[PDB]
């Protein structure tokens, strides 16, 4: 279980990051993004902040083996809303009350209205912050040859009318249209300077913040497995970390590599087993 | 443990006794006799329904139905609008002759053209002449009419040409079917042995739809402007570098188009809601109506409205959507001058006699949801001659060979 | 792994307890007594206070088909010093050489002393208290009937 | 991966090259040469070793042994010590008459009886008297000596009663062998067709010893004292509450007893460390040494010692203990004045002809590790008769009919 608040549960029972298993392992990275690797070939991303989002990801050879509100994964996408019983829905709404997992929920039905008429208020704020998204002098016109924001600019501007926090569904949906453009190669550095950056200058003191930070730029500890928990295969995420060297310590700072730790107990860096405690690896 | 006849696919994760379970409609129902949902409407068992060639049944919860393979269908309408064999939507304004759809894909049979010119001033294009080329006879569709290119001279591929409601229809024996509305409008019909054996900006009619933007090189690419300007038919034609955006271009014109086209989002087309998703047909609304500013903009709205109408009677929802105020219509103007036989009919559902269908001849698909204004006969002479617009009785009609009527 | 000071951690990761999965689960129910309890039908307790100990439970089932030091459970014990290479050993330390987890462990022997006369300081202080097992002023007469 | 032939079946959880692996001997050995380890000795690949009947072979680092069912073994010997059929030692102090084995188990044909007296005034209990009960034969060993007693009348199953080392030697023909050293130390034999077959104070001789505690009322009890006090002879015999502590009730004889006992775990009986546990000898030999507090302690300690060097024979290891000071044998005694026959063989291993052997008679056992003096007979007349412990020429020895020398 995944809840909004971090804390993650098995089986009604709280457990500490990591949690690698044999068949499947949690990380945590960047303490608002959470990593799920399986070995059946599914792979999921719990982002946490600003809103709560998921990403999920199938082989290949799971193709045409998925039911859900996911569509079956066949290369056609006028099948995706087949129900389990037949035939093609035509709304979403209507595709979508087939795959409740509660009996006693009620029907949806679809909304035919948008919510930057219905609020004057909001619509002024969304024009100006999702127009950065098609305009070249930001950085986000490095982007357009490639990702085409026209339709990121459709739903930037639909949740920042509708919900209530708006200034966290523009945030969410300006991390969007920069997710889905790391995805092709092209990957935006420097993106947060004035318009998502109430978080950029929070970092602590030795640790600053990153726009590619990944599971395997970890402490000393996960020098000491080194094959055992690195899961190639995920997206960077942006969030607070250290640089190209001076990798994290067991609390706080990172010290750089000669002072790191020798992790059994984490044991500072003056302890002599006969293996000195020396920079990452040890004499044994 | 409380199931639901809805949720037996879903798995029962997280009132009726052991054995029965709840229906949607009321009380406890046994699981053989468990009804069916479509499109928010309950069936009870062993109830039919037909989708679009096929018969379905409401056997056990669940829908039974044959496996026949239907036509398909490509679209191409208002201001550069398009939808695939496979049901891909995209937008390309691109001013030239472009294939549509043709078999000479890397020999070959047909070809159909288009010819998309400017109607505006704001860089969109829409399709005004269609060629249609079949062996070595060549149509064309031009100025509301027909007209025979280069007839050939012994082997005269059969088609016929009719006109059904407002539209006018081309069909052929070998199975391609030609539908238009006489402005921006194009429907292409094939048979389904044309599977995978086509391309064009229509793509290639094989279930997938992940790979109809095939260029003329064989690459699929992403680019909706990398897939159009690769099936232009002249090499000096300019190439599409961006889509135009006509409502901010025209900013004076957003609020009547916005006003206008929320018909289509109202209490008058509700029962079509949830039959056919209406925001395409908004969408498409409204970029016609920002960017028919040099003449004649409520044409450009009721063609757009009328797309929408159609799929509403092809899938069992007939609306009717006219006034004397919003997109009239004139079908008293076809009368003998006071005895009223042409009424309009807004959905099409009228199965009369020709003179045609007296003597067998049958055509192979359904034509029978095209909005227009159609003859109901009197009893004197009950059989409708269709290239004169006249009703004649059953021996007086005519003679058709070659494609022309002879009295 | 069980250290000895708590610190029960899973693939070299600290975990929290309780910690209840499908196959098995640990408990702690009183800070010096960890249960550990398996769906094949192994029962574990651990104790931490005063000196590290261990006790397993078996079910009847298997029977006949378990080996390590603690024999192959068939009902007969003069078979438990056979070693996994066919015949029985003699002594206690000869059987339990051969189930080194580690090839580089030396080899250990017997040792026929008692410790009771090599400190005489300890036997005294030995005698005193472990007679209170034997004697029935004490509330362990109770237990001399079983 | 640094295996070594004797972690093979480990598991290799948490030098050598890869393919070649340690021996425990020397250099790196393919895992087809490997040796094999018994009892702390290391035996290259093909080696022959002899367990009790059978025969082993070290093959590729394990052992490959014949499968035939040994004789099986009883024990009596001290102050109430005991050994089952099936390997369970305890110990049982009582003062009656006690079945041993028997087949009348819930109809038979043998019995045997010990018959414990007070030795010593801690109320520990030894046995002085073996009664044999075959068919309607009675035999008594009693006073040194073998007593025939009621001689049925045609029956009379062929029993050989002879003296080999010290000890004393009935054999049956029915498979019933019972050896005796003339104090209290009893071995009772039985061929393996009596498994599953016998009960008493020696268990049932079933291979499986958690349930040699049947009482004669066919229940497994818990306690040394349930299950012994059951088997008494006579119903008005007492019944055993306790088990006596004599280094207890005797705290003035624990000082020489654990010196004297000392000899087991010294470095005298150090080659036989590996192979006999030397612990429940080291305790029997105290708890025998405190309790001989009437008189003739020497002879209650030589024995206690000459229980485990016994047992260190007959597993491969010959140890001579013996000394002018501790325990002295007196073989020559039974030499023709000076001419020197008859030596102290300390481990019996020995096969010189006797009368019996040159006409063909063999045991069925294997009775060459029993402590003793043993003839060394010359060579002009080189057979031994032995009811008269004489040598002999080959022709002039006797009869044995009906178990009874006649010159
Ligand atoms: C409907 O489709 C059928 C099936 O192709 C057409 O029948 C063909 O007609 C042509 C000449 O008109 C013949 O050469 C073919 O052999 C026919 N096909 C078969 C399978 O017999 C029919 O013409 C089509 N309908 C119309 C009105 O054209
Ligand atoms: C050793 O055991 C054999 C096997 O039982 C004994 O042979 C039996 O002898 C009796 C009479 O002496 C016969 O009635 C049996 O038929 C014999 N058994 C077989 C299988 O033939 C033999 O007597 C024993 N050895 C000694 C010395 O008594
Ligand atoms: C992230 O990018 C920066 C470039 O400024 C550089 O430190 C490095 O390429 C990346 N850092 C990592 C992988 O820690
Ligand atoms: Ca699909
Ligand atoms: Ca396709
Ligand atoms: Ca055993
Ligand atoms: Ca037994």
């Amino acid at each position: 279980v995944f809840k909004s608040d971090g804390s993650v549960l098995l089986n009604q029972l709280q457990v500490n990051l990591p949690h690698v298993t044999a068949s499947f392992s949690v990380f945590r990275p960047s303490s608002y993004h959470i990593m799920v690797s399986m070995a059946i070939g599914v792979r999921l991303q719990v982002q946490l902040a600003p809103v709560m989002q998921l990403f999920v990801t199938l082989d290949q050879a799971s193709q045409g083996q998925v039911q859900g509100l996911c569509g079956n994964f066949n290369g056609l996408e006028g099948d995706d809303f087949k129900t389990a019983s037949g035939l093609v829905e035509a709304t979403g709404a209507g595709f979508a009350n087939t795959w409740k997992a509660q009996s006693t929920c009620h029907d949806k039905l679809d909304w035919l209205d948008d919510p930057c008429s219905l609020n004057i208020e909001s619509a002024n704020y969304a024009e100006h912050w999702c127009s950065l998204l098609k305009k070249t002098e930001t950085p986000f016109g490095r982007c357009h040859s490639a990702v085409d924001p026209a339709e990121y600019y459709k739903r930037c501007k639909y949740d920042t009318c509708n919900c209530q926090n708006n200034e966290d569904c523009l945030c969410a949906a300006l991390s969007s249209y920069a997710r889905a453009c790391t995805a092709k190669g092209v990957m935006l550095w420097g993106w947060r300077e004035h318009v998502c950056n109430k978080d950029v200058g929070s970092c602590p003191n030795s640790q600053v913040f990153l726009y590619n930070l990944t599971t395997c730029q970890q402490t000393c500890r996960s020098l000491s497995e080194a094959d055992s928990h690195c899961l190639e295969g995920f997206a960077p995420v942006d969030g607070c970390g250290c640089p190209d060297h001076t990798f994290l310590d067991e609390k706080g700072r990172c010290v750089p590599l000669a002072k790191c730790s020798c992790y059994g107990l984490y044991l500072e860096a003056g302890d002599v087993v006969r293996c000195v405690c020396r920079d990452g690896r040890l004499h044994c | 443990r409380a199931l639901s006849c809805q949720t037996l696919a879903a798995g029962y994760y997280h009132v009726c006794p052991d054995g029965l379970m709840d229906d949607g409609r009321g009380g406890c129902v046994v699981e053989k006799e468990c009804p069916c949902v479509h499109n928010n409407d309950l069936y009870s068992s062993g109830a039919k329904i037909k989708v679009d060639c096929n018969t379905c049944t409401c056997k056990r919860g669940r829908w039974v139905c044959t496996q026949a393979v239907c036509h398909g269908t490509c679209s191409i309408y208002g201001s550069g609008h398009y939808i695939t064999f496979d049901g891909k939507y995209y937008d390309f304004d691109g001013h030239c002759s472009y294939v549509a759809v043709q078999d000479y894909c890397g020999l070959g049979s047909f070809s159909i053209i288009t010819e998309n010119v400017p109607c505006g001033t704001t860089g969109v294009t829409c399709s005004k002449a269609i060629k249609i080329f079949m062996g070595r006879t060549e149509l064309k569709l031009e100025d509301k009419h027909r007209v025979v290119i280069q007839r050939d001279e012994g082997h005269h591929v059969a088609y016929t040409t009719r006109e059904v409601g407002q539209y006018l229809v081309v069909e052929s024996s070998t199975g391609i079917i030609v539908i238009w509305d006489k402005r921006t409008t194009v429907f292409i019909k094939l048979a389904p042995s044309y599977k995978g054996t086509v391309c064009g900006l229509c793509g290639n009619f094989d279930h997938r739809s992940n790979n109809d933007f095939t260029t003329r090189d064989h690459m699929v690419v992403s680019s909706e402007l990398d897939f159009g300007n690769s099936w232009k038919e002249a090499p000096t034609c300019p190439d599409v570098s961006t889509n135009p955006e006509p409502c901010s271009l025209n900013p004076h014109r957003r609020s009547w188009a916005e006003k206008q086209c929320s018909i289509l989002k109202s209490s008058v087309f509700s029962i079509c809601h949830s039959k056919v998703d209406p925001k395409p047909f908004y969408e498409a609304c409204v970029h016609d109506s920002c960017s028919c500013d040099t003449g004649g903009d409520c044409e450009c709205f009721c063609s757009a409205v009328a797309s929408y109408a159609q799929e509403c009677t092809k899938e069992g929802a007939c609306v009717f959507w006219r006034t004397p105020d919003l997109c009239p219509i004139f079908c008293d103007y076809y009368n003998p001058p006071h005895e009223c036989e042409w009424h309009y009919e807004p959905c099409g559902n009228r199965s009369f006699e020709t003179c045609r269908t007296i003597n067998g001849i049958h055509s192979n698909i359904s034509v029978s949801y095209l909005e227009g204004c159609y003859p109901r006969c009197p009893k004197d002479r009950p059989i409708y001659e269709e290239d004169l617009k006249k009703c004649v009785t059953a021996d007086k009609c005519g003679c058709y060979v070659e494609d022309t009527h002879y009295p």
